[PDB]
């Protein structure tokens, strides 16, 4: 794994030592080839994890997360000029080394073997989100943006590492698998309901859950387009990951003490897919169906069925390639023009007439369109809770049906009908954006062909 | 089913596209010998509905419905064919009428065309298949079920029946048509025309109740 | 009412601006555009057809649960086209 | 760039400089100004328009926005997300509403009252069950192959 | 070159369409004339209904009560 | 028709109700009639794969009906006498359930009226 | 001969039956001629900024702008909680949610002590 | 769906339109010629002109106008307007 | 048989070519539309076919392959059946799409 | 709500209902003939008490008319096909292209159409040449302090165009 | 794009429904029709557009020949 750490390590000083005019095509180039290096990763078989060393290990989960990473990292590398290339050298010189880092603190949180490594590495992989989105934030309150976003995260996340020690210092140490092969079942003292508390909402914070999720929508209507992919993608996904190791432990109590969350994520899906059918700021639309596709994947963690599961890890890459192609698209959008509402940029049938086919591929996506990952995920997850409840396929179907409708609302709304006739400043499509969709568009529908990839641990 | 009505669209839309593409009833009146061609294409298609003994549309239907008449039904979905039966009759014959053997009421500059061979081949292609494949297909079906073919007396002639009393009963509401009254709305008449009631009530009452939840109570 | 002279004055102006633009666009140098530079049947029904017939021979059936048949039925009067031996006929009929 | 004062905190108090204000803010008559009133539902000091604004606005005035109804200074009512043309459409229907309601509940109730008293009392054409040669046909439903015979004739009648 | 328009006057039929017009709606009252006549009887059903079974008390199995 | 109105109408003892059609003991006013003959071969009636609901009476015609329609494909209107022959099986099939019905009407209309106006 | 239109929510009030534009004071023919004067300058101030063939850029409406900032910053701000506000707050937040937590909460027991009966159809309940 | 249409046709189907309608003569009918001062015929007789315009040609004109057109030319003028007459 | 399966194969793939090639081509083609109406034909002739076969004796018969996650105590592969409905209802939408075809080269000739 | 002034008229708002009566009696009445009387006998009922020189009574008259007007209209009053709600409501609107665009092609296609192309820069030439003295003179140098009206003034003073003329001038085609 | 213009005092009314309906507005009292507009709609290859039976009776003038001949067949 090293192999794959050192390169990323590497890959900083050239973006130092390279000059004007110079630092662009080496970052880009190389990137793409650690892209290549861990698509050479994937040996992954049978009976157990593979380990790369006595540090470092991967489970099947950690494998096309880590490939997800390393494929977002030059697409968003691309996806980051033309609102910072006017800007000094020396300066995007930093936002280059700091996506660096980041993606270099993200492949040492999904490569973990132990959970204090893996606090660590979480919380290293908030710091330069922070700085990147409150130096770019491009708006007037980046500020109470990146103070909420820190805030809420640290605070959420602050006693799972008391919790995490407790459990060091009473079942030895914390490898996944000496984690496992050891543990015991805890009952229902209260003791056991607050650490199970402590760990799941530490992560619930970082789904988010419906009851704080009103940490993500500032958080991504003034972030730059390099941290909202980085955050939407890799980090809620990485929430995602922690809970699903970390819920092998506390088995015989879950069952006890999971039912109000479970009510509270599906009453709240219910609610995030009503909100975002009448907002304006199109960039928020997309946060708010992330935070209904993760309400939906919080769901299929705290029920415990290796359907559940699958459906769960198939939902969280075709989500997270969904959400970060989709804010590229409203980030052209907000190139072309300086609004960001959603009712005056109206029209681009007629112009821009192959920017529709992408706008019309992820919203049929995000729809999910039967062949593809999104509905693969969705309909294990709802086959799981079906036989978890007869009675939820109600908040399901409804859940689906009000998706179709905001996805398709964002569709016809802003690229539908009749051009304002008051804007005559927009370009015809550039090359860069175009190829930033076929970055995108290429792997989903190739996943969509073979998708026994990236189903979970319980395949 | 599925030839008998391409054929209806297709003929519809020769009509439309013929006349500037204003599609509407009123200001279409007479188009009977404006070529014949597709006023003989809708009265083949409209009288295949309801199943002119004995053509394609004769067999689906009438052994559908005397089928249900043979069997243990709910007793008021019998009468739900009948009344339906004598109404697909009824606008079958006032849209034959209003649509070909009126008074021609369309505005001037004609540019009535069809000497065309892609609009000839196509309509003479589904008139062909629907005049001899419901025949066709219906004889060498392997028999999947016991036909019942014992009905009582009046019930197996209540087919025709009702489509002729159907015609019939057109017929004297376009006499009456002729007259000159100016008749008032009876509110019969609304709950027929304005589709009635439902599309307006969900269409104005579902999209308010979600958007009222989404601002008051959701969003703010 | 009517409109008041300079309404009519105003929209003639714009009478001769908008006849001077229409006339513009129906473009006319008489060149619009200049250029600056049995096999359907055949290879659709052959060719795919000749694929797929490879296709449904030899992995599909080396692939060994695949394409099956709901059986041929077989009628009292016959006899088997495989070996060979009939079956017997029904019995009596009467009273039709 | 836009001023601090064409935000807009608190509501109506007091009534000559606030009003004067909001008038000369959001270009509105003095006394059509209407808050919503403050009942601390947030809302701001936004007006209060006559709400339904778009199946009327007739459409032969030729404004600006074609597909808005728009003239670029409007107040622009509270709700407009929600009354774009293609989201809900408020027209001065050609009856009433209570009428709509009352007709088609009525017609929906009796046409299920009349299926439920279907639903009791069928239609037969007088006729026995089948003569199921062997056994109401036994062997060749759900199984059984030698656990027990059924035995069940007819007669010729 | 091809058909003109006119103006207020009943238009101009070329004979092509008139006669396959024609054609077509006698075909098909030839076909279902033919097809009316030759086998079935679609109408009715080639089979005489009976009576309420046959009538026929101490025939189909009764004592005398 | 009418006879359903009138057992919806009228007293509901003596029309018979369906699908609980057998109430009677049998061979009341029959003794020693019966045949059910049924030599239609159930083995070779399995053999040819026929259909639930087929494995019924009169099935020997339809067996020669499907012989004679796969012995002679390309003759597209060739078995034509044996489909009628078949359906007059049938309609003796469907004669024979309605007196049937009948019979049962009018044991339980006679006797129960007599007995309970005579008793 | 006509019950009068009753008039709705949904159903909109056409501009012939209003009956109050056939009381024509002169106020509304004062305000009438000023809302034709407010949209006379503002047509004109938008016709002047929308017809210059060096203007680039957008018109950049200060209408939709105040819209918007009205709609989404300008809630929070200003805001006093009633009790209107906080019935109808702890009404649609929190009424229910805790509704479908009770009715889960009876599929859940249900299902569990049905099955710790044992007689369910899990026969083959494998998916789950 | 496009016939082209030409200031001589119009001007020959507005006229012929005209001359069709009873109360007028065929004689003193001009191009230039009033629907209030020379034609004599009242306002309502004068929208049910308007109304002929909108029912041949296909489209409603706006009461803006229908105030103020008062004459063939101006008839065919605005028609121009609403169709842009030219190929 | 391998004639029955090989014909219903290629009626599906028959309906595959256009599309990849206008996507493909990038030299716009006068003739798309006939060339898109004599697949339509092609594939109704291919189709008319086993329709008569399966009338003609039965041999009512299941495709199915290509297999993928194949995860649990299921399966699910691309497969699809030929009996009566799915059989000999396909020869009736293509012969109503290709006349739909013929009077869509009419009807759309000015877009 | 109309550019012109601020309320319709008595006048007009009779007339108006007039011909919605008229035409919800086209869309009630086939057959033309039967029609032409039936509208006749309308006119008729207007003409009995046009002459009115009260006004109240004329307005409580106008009510009442729009009471048994709107008792006894249609429910699909005939509307024209290129009328909103009608059947075509910018039917071909797929090819309405504004013309700020055509300019942001590539010199290859400005090559395949060299004219045209001419003849438009000149046209943006006499747009930027005339617009800032003239038009913006002639806007911010007739009205009020308030401009409390929607028409606007021709260029009637010596030459050139009269203000703010381009998008009504280069609009679509109506039929492309 | 000529026309050759179809022209008035041509018409002449005389269409019997409209010509009947101003003989019951004569009697009525009125006397004040639009006039002379709609007999290009009540006569040219219009005037007795045939009624509605004709066109279901239509069939057979051709089709009663063939019958005869297929009967005889
Ligand atoms: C549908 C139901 C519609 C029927 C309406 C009910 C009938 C009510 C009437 O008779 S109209 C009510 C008031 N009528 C008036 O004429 C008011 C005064 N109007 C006039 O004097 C006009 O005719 C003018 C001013 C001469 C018009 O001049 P234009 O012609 O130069």
């Amino acid at each position: 794994m090293l192999k794959y750490i050192i390169p990323t390590m590497m890959l900083m000083p050239l973006t130092w030592l390279s000059k004007n005019s110079m630092i662009w095509i080496n970052t880009t180039l190389h990137s793409l080839l650690i892209s290549l290096t861990s698509l050479l990763l994937l040996n992954q078989f049978g009976d157990n994890s593979l380990n790369f060393s006595l540090t470092f290990f991967s489970d099947s989960l950690s494998t096309p997360l880590l490939i997800l990473t390393m494929w977002l990292l030059p697409l968003m590398l691309m996806a980051s000029q033309h609102h910072l290339s006017k800007e000094n050298l020396a300066r995007k010189k930093l936002f280059i080394s700091m996506l660096i880092l980041l993606q270099l603190f993200l492949i040492m949180t999904f490569t973990a073997t132990e959970l204090i490594f893996f606090y660590i590495m979480f919380e290293a992989t908030l710091v330069p989100t922070l700085i990147i989105i409150t130096r770019w934030g491009n708006q007037t309150e980046r500020l109470n943006a990146g103070l909420y976003f820190l805030f809420y995260t640290l605070a959420g996340s602050l006693p799972l590492l008391v919790a995490l020690i407790y459990i060091q210092n009473t079942m030895g140490s914390l490898n996944f698998l000496i984690l496992q092969y050891w543990v015991q079942p805890m009952p229902n003292s209260w003791s056991n309901t607050f650490m199970w508390l402590a760990c799941m909402m530490a992560f619930m914070v970082k789904m988010p859950l419906y009851g704080l999720h009103l940490w993500l929508p500032k958080a991504h209507v003034e972030a730059p387009i390099a941290g909202s992919m980085v955050l939407a993608a890799i980090l809620l996904k990485l929430g995602g990951y922690g809970m699903m190791r970390i819920t092998l432990l506390l088995n015989p109590i879950t069952d006890f003490m999971a039912y109000p969350f479970i009510m509270l994520s599906l009453w709240g899906m219910i609610m995030t897919s009503s909100i975002c059918l009448r907002q304006t700021d199109l960039k928020s639309l997309i946060a708010y169906s992330s935070v209904s596709h993760m309400a939906l994947v919080i769901v299929a963690i705290l029920i415990q069925t290796p359907w559940s599961y699958m459906g769960a890890t198939a939902l969280m890459i075709a989500h997270g390639l969904t959400s970060s192609m989709l804010f590229c698209l409203a980030n052209s959008n907000y190139e072309r023009v300086h609004s960001r509402t959603m009712i005056l940029a109206r029209g681009l049938q007629t112009l821009l007439p192959l920017m529709a086919a992408w706008w019309l591929l992820a919203s049929l996506t995000n729809l999910a369109l039967p062949p593809s990952i999104n509905l693969i995920g969705e309909l294990f997850v709802v086959m799981s809770t079906f036989s978890w409840s007869n009675i939820t396929i109600i908040l399901m179907g409804l859940n689906m049906v009000i998706t179709a409708l905001y996805s398709l609302y964002m569709l016809i709304t802003t690229q539908r009908g009749k051009h304002t006739h008051h804007i005559n400043n927009i370009l015809p499509s550039f090359t860069r954006e175009n190829a930033l969709m076929s970055l995108h568009m290429l792997p989903l529908l190739l996943l969509s062909l073979n998708p026994k990839i990236i189903l979970g641990p319980l395949y | 089913h599925a030839f008998f009505k391409a054929m209806l669209f297709m003929c519809s839309g020769s009509i439309i596209h013929s006349l500037n593409d204003e599609q509407d009833i009123r200001k279409m009146g007479g188009l009977f010998k404006a070529m014949p061609f597709t006023t003989t294409a809708l009265i083949i298609g409209s009288l295949a509905l309801t199943g002119m003994p004995f053509l394609t549309g004769f067999y689906s239907k009438d052994l559908i419905i005397e089928s249900a008449n043979t069997s243990y039904t709910n007793a008021w979905a019998l009468l739900m064919t009948l009344v339906a039966t004598s109404f697909t009759a009824i606008y079958s014959t006032r849209i034959i009428f209003f649509a070909l053997l009126g008074q021609p009421r369309f505005p001037t500059l004609i540019n009535i065309n069809e000497n065309n061979p892609f609009l000839i081949n196509s309509i003479k292609r589904l008139l062909i298949g629907s005049l001899f494949a419901g025949f066709i297909i219906s004889n060498n079906i392997p028999p999947m079920t016991i036909p019942q073919m014992t009905m009582p007396h009046y019930l197996k002639m209540t087919a025709l029946t009702v489509t002729i009393l159907g015609f019939i009963l057109a017929l004297e509401i376009s006499n009456t048509t002729h007259y000159l009254k100016f008749n008032y709305p009876s509110n019969t008449f609304k709950f027929s025309n304005l589709l009635g009631y439902y599309p307006t009530i969900m269409h104005r009452l579902t999209p308010y109740m979600n958007l009222t939840m989404s601002q008051k109570s959701a969003s703010s | 009412s009517g409109y008041t002279p300079d309404e009519k004055l105003r929209l003639q102006q714009l009478r001769e601006l908008r006849r001077r633009w229409l006339k513009d666009q129906e473009l006319s140098p008489r060149e619009p555009v200049l250029p600056p530079r049995s096999i359907f049947a055949f290879t659709h029904v052959l060719i795919p057809v000749w694929i797929i017939h490879y296709y449904l021979k030899y992995h599909v059936t080396t692939k060994p649960y695949t394409i099956v048949e709901k059986k041929p039925r077989i009628f009292p009067g016959d006899t088997i086209l495989e070996t060979g031996e009939v079956i017997p006929p029904m019995k009596e009929f009467p009273d039709q | 760039s836009h001023i601090t004062k064409d935000m807009l905190p608190g509501p109506y108090p007091k009534t000559p400089e606030e009003r004067a204000a909001a008038a000369k803010k959001y270009n509105m008559r003095v006394e059509d100004y209407e808050p919503y009133p403050d009942d601390g539902m947030g809302y701001g000091d936004y007006p209060k328009l006559p709400d339904r604004s778009q199946q009327e606005r007739d459409p032969w005035y030729d404004w600006d926005h074609p597909d808005l109804r728009l003239n670029w200074g409007e107040p622009m009512h509270w709700d407009l997300d929600m009354y774009i043309r293609n989201r809900v459409d408020t027209s001065p229907t050609p009856v009433n509403w209570n009428l709509m309601c009352k007709h088609l509940f009525g017609f929906v109730a009796f046409m299920l009252f009349m299926f439920w008293v279907g639903e009791t009392y069928p239609t037969y054409q007088p006729v026995g069950p089948k003569q199921y040669p062997y056994n109401n046909l036994y062997l060749e439903r759900g199984g059984d192959p030698n656990k027990e015979p059924e035995p069940v004739v007819h007669y010729e009648i | 070159a091809h058909i003109e328009p006119r103006y207020r006057q009943f238009p101009q039929l070329t004979r092509s369409q008139v006669i396959q017009a024609e054609f077509f709606s006698a075909t098909m009252w030839f076909w279902i004339l033919w097809r009316f006549w030759h086998d079935s009887d679609a109408v009715l059903g080639h089979f005489p209904y009976p009576d309420p079974s046959q009538w026929t008390d101490e025939e189909l199995g009764i004592p005398p009560d | 028709g009418a006879h359903l109105a009138r057992r919806y109408l009228g007293d509901a003892s003596v029309e018979p109700e369906p699908l609980r059609m057998p109430t009677f003991p049998p061979d009341y006013g029959f003794p020693e009639r019966k045949e059910r003959e049924m030599v239609a071969t159930q083995q070779e009636m399995n053999d040819a794969q026929l259909v639930l609901q087929q494995r019924d009476y009169c099935a020997h015609y339809l067996i020669r009906f499907l012989k004679c329609k796969r012995d002679s494909f390309p003759n597209f209107l060739a078995c034509k006498h044996e489909q009628h022959d078949w359906d007059y099986c049938e309609h003796l099939d469907y004669v024979k359930r309605m007196k049937e019905f009948e019979r049962e009407r009018r044991l339980l209309q006679r006797k129960k009226r007599r007995e309970q106006r005579e008793a | 001969s006509f019950p009068k239109y009753e008039p709705s929510r949904l159903a909109s009030l056409p501009t012939t039956l209003d009956p109050a534009e056939y009381d024509i004071s002169s106020e509304t023919r004062k305000a009438q001629a000023e809302r034709l004067a407010i949209r006379s300058r503002l047509k004109r101030e938008y016709q002047l900024q929308y017809n210059d063939p060096s203007r680039r850029g957008v018109v950049e409406d200060p209408a939709l702008i105040r819209w918007t900032c009205a709609r989404s910053a300008n809630v929070y701000p200003n805001f006093r909680p009633n009790t209107k506000t906080s019935l109808l707050g702890a009404l649609f937040g929190i009424g229910p949610l805790i509704f479908w937590y009770y009715v889960f909460k009876t599929d859940r027991d249900r299902k569990e002590k049905l099955i710790q009966e044992g007689k369910l159809d899990r026969t083959f309940n494998i998916s789950y | 769906d496009a016939p082209p249409l030409t200031l001589e046709g119009i001007k020959d189907r507005v006229l012929y339109v005209l001359k069709l309608y009873d109360k007028i003569d065929p004689e003193k009918l001009s191009v230039n010629s009033h629907f209030m001062k020379d034609l004599g015929l009242d306002s309502l007789d004068q929208v049910e002109i308007i109304m002929a315009m909108e029912d041949e040609f296909g489209f409603e004109i706006p009461d803006i106008d229908a105030e103020k057109l008062m004459c063939p030319q101006e008839i065919v003028d605005y028609i121009a307007d609403k169709k842009d007459v030219y190929e | 048989m391998n004639l029955f399966s090989s014909l219903t194969l290629v009626t599906l793939i028959l309906l595959t070519m256009p599309i990849a090639a206008i996507n493909f081509n990038t030299h716009k083609f006068t003739n798309y539309p006939l060339y898109v109406k004599t697949t339509i034909s092609c594939a109704f002739i291919t189709s008319m076919i086993p329709t008569m076969m399966f009338i003609h004796t039965g041999q009512e018969m299941i495709i199915s392959n290509w297999h993928w996650l194949t995860i649990q105590t299921l399966k699910l592969s691309l497969s699809f059946k030929m009996d009566f409905f799915s059989m000999m209802f396909v020869p009736v939408a293509l012969f109503v799409t290709w006349s739909i075809m013929e009077f869509s080269m009419w009807y759309m000739h000015s877009d | 709500f109309l550019p012109s002034a601020a309320y319709l008229t008595h006048q007009q708002k009779v007339l108006q209902l007039y011909k919605r009566a008229l035409r919800h009696l086209e869309s009630r009445c086939v057959h033309r003939d039967k029609y032409r009387y039936f509208a006749c006998l309308l006119r008729a009922r207007f003409d009995e008490h046009k002459n009115e020189k009260d006004m109240v009574k004329a307005t409580q008259l106008l009510r009442e008319a729009e009471k048994e007007f709107w008792h006894g209209q249609h429910p699909q009053p005939y509307i024209f096909p290129e009328s909103p709600g009608g059947t075509s409501y910018e039917r071909y609107e797929c090819y309405k292209v504004p013309e700020w665009c055509l300019d942001d092609w590539h010199p290859s296609e400005k090559a395949m159409y060299p004219d045209y192309f001419a003849k438009r820069e000149q046209w943006k030439k006499l747009r930027r040449e005339s617009w800032e003295r003239e038009v913006k003179q002639l806007q911010e140098e007739t009205p009020v302090g308030g401009p409390r009206t929607e028409a606007l003034p021709p260029a009637r003073k010596q030459g050139d165009l009269p203000p703010l003329w381009w998008h009504i001038v280069t609009r679509p085609r109506e039929r492309p | 794009s000529k026309m050759e213009l179809p022209d008035y005092k041509q018409w002449k009314i005389e269409g019997t429904p409209l010509e009947t309906v101003q003989e019951k507005l004569a009697a009525r009292g009125l006397r004040d029709p639009w006039g002379r507009n709609e007999a290009w709609r009540y006569m040219g290859g219009f005037a007795n557009n045939v009624s509605f039976v004709g066109a279901l009776l239509k069939g057979f003038k051709w089709g009663f020949a063939a019958f005869v001949v297929a009967v005889g067949a």
